[PDB]
């Protein structure tokens, strides 16, 4: 994440860590961000595993906050690790242009969920668009700066704003590449955003009166990061209640949906 | 230690 603090122990124990295992040398790399629906599934990024689709290629690290690059050491609690069971892909996906980026991924075996690994929650059928403004925060262990090849082995955080669409697509922004599935949250100025290696990750929102934080969209791509007048793009995760429910079925997605409590 | 329960949880310590 470019701008924005490291995070604290705790702080987003939904954070799940895409790597990528070499399996001739046994070092992991983190190559994408996740988030925990439950005990058996995560959220990610569709375009995580381009050429990369045999569930023997990947392994997933929960309750962490501090990651190491390409390292063979196992994890020690706290800290889980996992192995993929499943890669569901969104069937109207479009590689490329970064359409329907959506995925879900079946663990094995399952994670326990404790002080640092539980569940986020997903939009209800009721809610709608992200409707601005609002104040989002996004995390992940991507670059900290455009290119530069190193990541960040500390999970890093910052407050990002949502932008409208009409003013994501005007001519001066992306001029036409985004569309209703999307979501746009940065900053005109820019300085602020995610980058590669966040991808999959989420954006969470709630309103100043509110208790919980809402994943409403996962990171999809953008511009370089960080700049003036490009946004970061991400996929909004509301209109894939639909999708999400079909996969990991109706109980599963409503015990990730908030209530009507008191506001 | 189910992942059930509410969601949105955070600092679980
Ligand atoms: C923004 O992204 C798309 C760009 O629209 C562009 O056109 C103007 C609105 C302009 O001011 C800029 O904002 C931008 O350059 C837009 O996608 C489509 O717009 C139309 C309506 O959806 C499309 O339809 C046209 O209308 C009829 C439908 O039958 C017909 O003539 C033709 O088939 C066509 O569909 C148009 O094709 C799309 N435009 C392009 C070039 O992609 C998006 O809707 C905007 N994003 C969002 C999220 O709404
Ligand atoms: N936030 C961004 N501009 C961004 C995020 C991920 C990515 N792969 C490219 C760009």
């Amino acid at each position: 994440v470019v701008g924005g603090m490291s995070a604290e122990p705790g702080a987003w124990p939904w954070m799940v860590s895409l790597q990528i295992f070499m399996y001739h040398n046994n070092r992991r790399y983190h190559t994408c961000g996740g988030i925990l629906l439950n005990s058996h599934w995560v959220l990610t990024a569709a375009h995580c595993f381009k050429n990369k689709k045999k569930v023997t290629d990947w392994r997933l690290i929960f309750g962490a906050n501090e990651v190491v690059w390409g390292s063979n050491k196992p994890v020690k609690p706290p800290l889980q690790e996992r192995f993929v069971e499943e890669i569901i892909i969104h069937e109207k996906y479009v590689s490329g242009l970064e359409i329907n980026d959506i995925a879900l991924i079946k663990i094995t075996p399952p994670v326990p969920c404790g002080p640092f690994i539980g569940p986020g929650c997903l939009p209800q059928f009721k809610a709608g668009p992200p409707r601005a403004p609002q104040t989002c925060w996004v995390t992940g262990w991507g670059y900290l700066k455009e290119k530069g090849p190193r990541t960040s082995p500390t999970l890093q955080e910052a407050r990002v704003a949502l932008i409208d669409l009409e003013l994501c697509n005007s001519t001066r922004w992306y001029n036409g590449r985004i569309r209703s599935t999307n979501v746009c949250a940065g900053y005109p100025r820019g300085k602020i955003d995610t980058c590669q290696g966040d991808s999959g990750g989420p954006l969470m929102c709630r309103d100043r009166a509110e208790n919980t934080f809402v994943v409403v969209g996962i990171t999809s791509w953008g511009v370089g990061c960080a700049r003036a007048k490009r946004p970061g793009v991400y996929t909004s995760t509301w209109p894939y209640l639909n999708w999400i429910a079909s996969k990991i079925g109706s109980n599963a997605l409503q015990m990730v949906q908030l209530g009507t409590p008191p506001r | 230690a189910t992942c059930d329960g509410p969601c949105g949880l955070r600092f679980r310590q």
